[PDB]
């Protein structure tokens, strides 16, 4: 048989045993078209008729295929599925074509019938035990097992792996001048070899894995590029997505927003330039599954623009480890960031694009700062490498930044490129009381219940404001005061609050926000040449007034 | 080498599965290094390689140890502790002198090559699982399991503590005065000892534990722990005030209360009375500099009712105060403090953020390892994916500490300091 594989020992889960499960069911029609399945399986070892004693059983299924000339055979596994041990992970991710290296010539073999090419271990076989049931006027049905990895158990993809490395070892011991990536069942090897030799060379894999019972295509060469593989195009000297489709709706539904959202962003892996931000803003509404949502003009227009984009194809090229890494950030202005990787100017590794839609208020320079973690981990990740950064930002500015951040950040080598818009500090709070400069002593208010509020301000000058508000509460009053006074004062200004929230809003220098109010602050801020703002604690009678 | 007698059987926590915990990617760097440590580890009996039938996993790093330019493997096993230890701690449990940090000197020797030795209770080995990964995901990672004691590995040293008492009873008897704590692959030697004289020991112990067949690959790393305090808290001395000063005084003041609640700001508070310039020079009254006073003497006298809770965990918080400045507290209750410091290295600008509150880090550790004999978990001033890329670089021990990241300080940087 195929015994000369060696099995892999398995266990059910501590505590449990397999599957009882019994079926009489069900018809007539399709048991003896099971029974020419089983019985050629039984002819080439992968299964075995069993004895009566201590069996367990599994529910199976005879189902067909378009052009129906050949039937297929289901078990369902669910159960015993359940019931067995975990096993490690097969591979989660896939390689990026952006992080593989160009070779002469790239081979696609496909290996067939693979799981059942694979032993399984024996004492575990009685627990995929099966039946093949009949009509019964004293007729015990069909009983069989696997003596081969079963089609959809749990054990199987890890197990198969793990053969195919054992067997492909003592081949690419031997050729270390060819590459072998294992992928599921498919074998992709590649080489820098002459053409005749490497075709030599993939005849040689064939028989070797020939003899190991593991079929190889023996028609032509089977797939030639084009290599479609896992949504993309790989071409020899380039790489692609696949062709990508925007369908055009009277009515988009969230599912189909969803859908919408997921080609773009599969598409910002090599087309630069595309926006997500407003038709996920739509999705941030969660709500029901079927829920027709309507777009906005914001969203239109984001559409269009990156239906513009997917105007013309763009390719991605291979990686060449002799040459330096990259990287290269623009922003996009909406909270939005773009970036491309690439050894070489008019050819780009792969494109991508940073985000920052976790919480109300940032800055350009934080998120630039983002943006760079995440391509360096991304970078380590395909490269194994970190790039160069290219960054639109100069060294006094983030020097400045950093120096007055209280996180700790990391930046690597990088250079300033000027790429307008650039990066900047729009303005800086003082850090020491201005002297010559009137003092506002802000304070806001509101009913938790009511909703209306005040903001207000009394000055040292004697003078003196109390703005009334509706639909407001703590927060947006007390920046209401900070405002108010911003409005009121002259290019330099001492503001005194009382609220840690305002003061940490401001001291965090935000250059953008989801509050208008917030926005309006930062252009003041940016108006006016000196702000110092200081804090006292509330309730303590320091000089603020206040009111309920 | 050999088993000299049979393993130690190792057990789980009944109900409690191993650990399964993903590989960090890494640099094509430390790959390779790993890849050349763990072959020779390989060859050396120390890890066999594993199928598809262990699911459990454990991280691995690669790190340059301290001054060193060769590489060494770093395996964060923290999890595993968690899931087993925490019973070990009990049964094969090691006690910690409660005298090791009232030593002028206290020495650090790395005897973790020891455990190297021991094997490996057979049931236990599929725990010890951990993964080499591959750039992009081309292969699968190369795998292995401990068939020895490894370290990092709480314990380790549990199974290891007879023969570490056995080999350093000799010289506890030549030297009653010092004191030797074992936490995880390090040895803690305390004395009151000249420098010299204690450099002396150390190398006396050193030499002993060489001829003993322990080798141990050793300014210097040694502490200094009779000067370890909460530091008191300081108010601003200045010769004249301002309203604005005067403004951060009595913010800072009444801060401070929710630690010391005998401070009184009401005489303080009113020394500007109406609506007033920042930049107004308010000198202060007799009553002013008479509170101003009684709350500094107040100030400069530790807490009361502040206790080391067993059962409770170390918490440290840590506040970047800039100019290669970093603050430190460790408390397990809010408010309340079992230690405070400050800690800064070298400036030249060779230096950066993440390497500072490494070390910082580190030191805060080892701190609390010679003070309550166990770890304290961070909360870091970071960005968690920054940390998690680049605390590799600058890490110098064998033990990872537990950790977590804050998004949320207030003014409180200068409070501190
Ligand atoms: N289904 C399907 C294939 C899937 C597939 C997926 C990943 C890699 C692959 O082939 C490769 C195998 C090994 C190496 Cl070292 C590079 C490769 O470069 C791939 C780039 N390439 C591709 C085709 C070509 O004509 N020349 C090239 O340099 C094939």
């Amino acid at each position: 048989p195929i015994s000369p594989i060696e099995t892999v020992p398995v266990k059910l889960k501590p505590g449990m045993d397999g599957p009882k499960v019994k079926q009489w069911p069900l018809t007539e029609e399709k048991i003896k078209a099971l029974v020419e399945i089983c019985t050629e399986m039984e002819k080439e070892g992968k299964i075995s008729k069993i004895g009566p004693e201590n069996p367990y059983n599994t529910p199976v299924f005879a189902i067909k295929k378009k052009d129906s000339t050949k039937w297929r055979k289901l078990v369902d596994f669910r159960e015993l599925n359940k019931r067995t041990q975990d096993f490690w992970e097969v591979q989660l991710g896939i390689p990026h074509p952006a992080g593989l290296k160009k070779k002469k010539s790239v081979t696609v073999l496909d290996v067939g019938d693979a799981y059942f090419s694979v032993p399984l271990d024996e004492d575990f076989r009685k627990y995929t035990a099966f039946t093949i049931p009949s009509i019964n006027n004293e007729t015990p049905g069909i009983r069989y097992q696997y003596n081969v990895l079963p089609q959809g158990w749990k054990g199987s993809p890890a197990i198969f792996q793990s053969s195919m490395t054992k067997i492909l070892e003592p081949f690419a011991a031997q050729n270390p001048d060819i590459v072998i990536y294992q992928y599921m069942d498919d074998l992709y090897v590649g080489s820098d070899l002459e053409i005749g030799q490497h075709r030599t060379k993939i005849e040689e894999l064939r028989q070797h894995l020939l003899r190991w019972g593991l079929t190889t295509p023996d028609k032509k060469h089977q797939k030639e590029p084009p290599f479609l593989w896992m949504g993309y195009e790989l071409h020899p000297d380039k790489w692609t997505v696949q062709p990508i489709v925007l369908p055009e709706k009277d009515s988009w539904t969230v599912n189909d927003i969803q859908k919408l959202v997921g080609k773009l962003n599969w598409a910002s892996q090599i087309y630069p330039g595309i926006k997500v931000r407003q038709l996920s803003k739509l999705l941030r509404g969660t709500k029901a599954l079927t829920e027709v949502i309507p777009l906005t003009e914001e969203a239109e227009l984001e559409l269009a623009e990156n239906r513009e984009i997917l105007k013309e194809p763009v390719h991605g090229v291979y990686y060449d480890p002799s040459k330096d890494l990259i990287a290269e950030i623009q922003k996009q202005g909406q909270g939005q960031w773009t970036y491309q990787i690439y050894q070489e100017p008019f050819k780009n590794l792969k494109t991508g694009k940073y985000a920052r839609m976790r919480g109300a208020h940032t800055n350009d320079v934080k998120q630039l700062t983002e943006a760079v973690q995440k391509i360096t981990t991304e970078s380590i990740v395909i490269w194994g490498k970190t790039p160069k950064f290219k960054l639109p930002i100069q060294k006094e500015t983030w020097e400045t930044w950093w120096t007055e951040y209280w996180q700790a950040t990391w930046i690597p080598e990088w250079e300033f490129v000027n790429t307008p818009p650039l990066v900047k500090l729009w303005y800086q709070l003082e850090k020491e009381p201005i002297v010559g400069a009137e003092t506002f002593y802000v304070d806001g208010a509101a009913n938790r219940e009511t909703k209306l509020g005040k903001a207000g301000y009394v000055t040292n000058k004697g003078r003196q404001k109390v703005v009334p508000l509706t639909n407001t509460t703590n927060q947006k009053t007390e920046l209401q005061a900070i405002y108010l006074a911003l409005q009121d004062s002259g290019l330099e200004v001492n503001i005194v609050t009382d609220s840690q929230y305002a003061l940490g809003i401001i001291q965090a220098q935000p250059d953008k926000s989801e509050s208008e109010l917030v926005n309006q602050i930062i252009e003041q801020l940016i108006k006016k040449e000196k702000v110092y703002l200081a804090w006292v604690p509330a309730h303590k009678g320091i000089g603020g007034n206040e009111q309920v | 080498p050999i088993s000299p007698i049979e393993t130690v059987p190792v057990k789980l926590k009944p109900g409690m599965d191993g650990p399964k915990v993903k590989q960090w990617p890494l640099t094509e760097e430390k790959i390779k290094a790993l890849v050349e440590i763990c072959t020779e580890m390989e060859k050396e009996g120390k890890i066999s390689k594993i199928g598809p039938e262990n699911p459990y996993n454990t991280p691995v790093f690669a790190i340059k140890k301290k001054d060193s330019t060769k590489w060494r493997k770093l395996v964060d096993f923290r999890e595993l502790n968690k899931r087993t230890q925490d019973f070990w701690e009990v049964q094969l449990g090691i006690p910690h002198p409660a005298g090791l940090k009232k030593k002028k000197s206290v020495t650090v020797l790395d005897v973790g090559d020891a455990y190297f030795s021991v094997p490996l209770d057979e049931d236990f080995r599929k725990y010890t699982a951990f993964t080499i990964p591959s750039i992009n995901n081309e292969t699968p990672g190369i795998r292995y399991q401990y068939n020895v004691l490894p370290q990092g590995w709480k314990g380790s040293p549990a199974i290891f503590q007879s023969s570490m008492t056995k080999i350093l009873e000799p010289f506890k008897k030549q030297n009653p005065d010092i004191v030797i704590y074992q936490y995880m692959d390090d040895l803690y030697v305390g004395s009151d000892l000249e420098i010299g004289q204690h450099r002396t020991k150390i190398e006396e112990l050193r030499q002993h534990l060489l001829r003993w067949g322990l080798t141990t690959p050793d300014m210097g790393y040694e502490l200094h722990p009779d000067k370890w305090t909460v530091q008191p808290i300081v108010l601003p001395e200045k010769d004249s005030w301002t309203v604005n000063d005067i403004q951060k005084l009595v913010g800072k003041l009444n801060w401070a209360s929710q630690i010391y609640p005998g401070i009184k700001v009401r005489q303080l508070s009113k020394l500007l009375r109406g609506t007033k310039a920042l930049t107004e020079v308010i000198p202060l009254t007799e009553e002013a500099e008479l509170e101003l006073a009684e709350n500094r003497e107040i100030l400069k006298e530790p807490v009361h009712g502040v206790y080391y809770d067993p059962s409770k965990d170390l918490i440290a918080e840590i506040q970047k105060q800039g100019q290669g400045q970093w603050t430190y507290q460790i408390y397990q209750e809010p408010f309340k403090n079992l230690k405070t410091g400050k800690y800064a290295r070298m400036r030249g600008a060779h230096t950066n953020d993440v390497k500072q509150l490494t070390e910082a880090v580190q030191k805060i550790t080892t701190e609390s390892i010679v003070i309550w004999g166990k770890t304290p978990k961070f909360k870091l001033p970071i960005q968690k994916e920054t940390w998690e890329t680049w605390w590799t670089e600058y890490w110098q021990a064998t033990w990872i500490p537990e950790w977590e990241f804050v998004n949320t300080p207030p003014l409180v940087k200068l409070w501190y300091q």
